[PDB]
């Protein structure tokens, strides 16, 4: 399984962000709004292939979560679909980026602004977000935003869709990496 | 599902589908409620889950 693939919790479906590790312990990052109140994660809608269990969740304010792999045999590729990821970097205005999600697949665009505040309502406000002109649709949450072989962010949300176009905000992946002491590979 | 607190300028992108009266499957409650507002209240919930 790799970045962009579907992941299922007891509640719904999100996308795997990036496979990461600390020492010999493997995890995957995804959106905090997906890990919030989720315990177990599966690789399929049938819930027959277990992935692991939630180890951390940060939402709102931030939008990242981490799941510890408990499935010993499933391949944990350090890629986004076929794309190798070799490091993480900070987004910059004008940067060409690409997102992969379980609903819409792969779409590209540019970073249009940094440190944006997104209000999802009900007191669910997230800060320090990357703004882009990349579209995203339900199911794409937590999917990776990358640029070449560099990991940039995790899909959080926004408006519009892929047909009409839209604005999607991403959580900087560097912040999640630091919080959990993990790294891409 | 109550859409009174809509519209909302942004929606998270998790998938937990709802079926609208227009036979369109809406990806999540936020997308659905924004569509209801956009329809000026004409769209309604048909049932939970995919259409």
């Amino acid at each position: 399984i790799s970045g962009g693939d579907a992941i299922y919790s007891s509640t719904g479906r999100c996308s795997l962000g990036f496979n990461v590790r600390s020492g010999s312990t493997y995890y995957f990052l995804t959106a905090g709004h997906c890990t919030d109140g989720a315990t177990t994660w599966w690789a399929n809608s049938a819930r027959t292939t277990v992935l692991g269990t939630t180890s951390g969740s940060s939402f709102p304010n931030n939008d990242y979560g981490i799941v510890r792999y408990t499935n010993t045999t499933i391949p944990k590729d350090g890629t986004v679909g076929g794309q190798d990821i070799t490091s993480a970097a900070n987004a910059t205005v004008g940067m060409a980026v690409t997102r992969r999600g379980s609903t819409t697949g792969t779409h590209s665009g540019s970073v249009t602004a940094l440190n944006a505040t997104v209000n999802y309502g009900g007191g669910d406000v997230v800060y320090g977000m990357i703004r882009t002109n990349v579209c995203a649709e339900p199911g794409d949450s937590g999917g990776p935003l990358y640029s070449g072989t560099r990991a940039i962010g995790l899909t959080s949300g926004g408006s519009g869709n892929c047909s009409s176009g839209g604005t999607t905000f991403f959580q900087p992946v560097t912040e999640a990496l630091s919080a959990y002491g993990v790294s891409v590979y | 599902v109550d859409c009174s607190e809509y519209p909302k300028p942004a929606c998270t992108k998790e998938y937990r589908p709802l079926c609208g009266s227009d036979n369109k499957t809406y990806g999540n409650k936020c997308n659905f409620c924004n569509a209801v507002v956009e329809s000026n209240g004409t769209l309604t919930l048909s049932h939970f889950g995919k259409c």
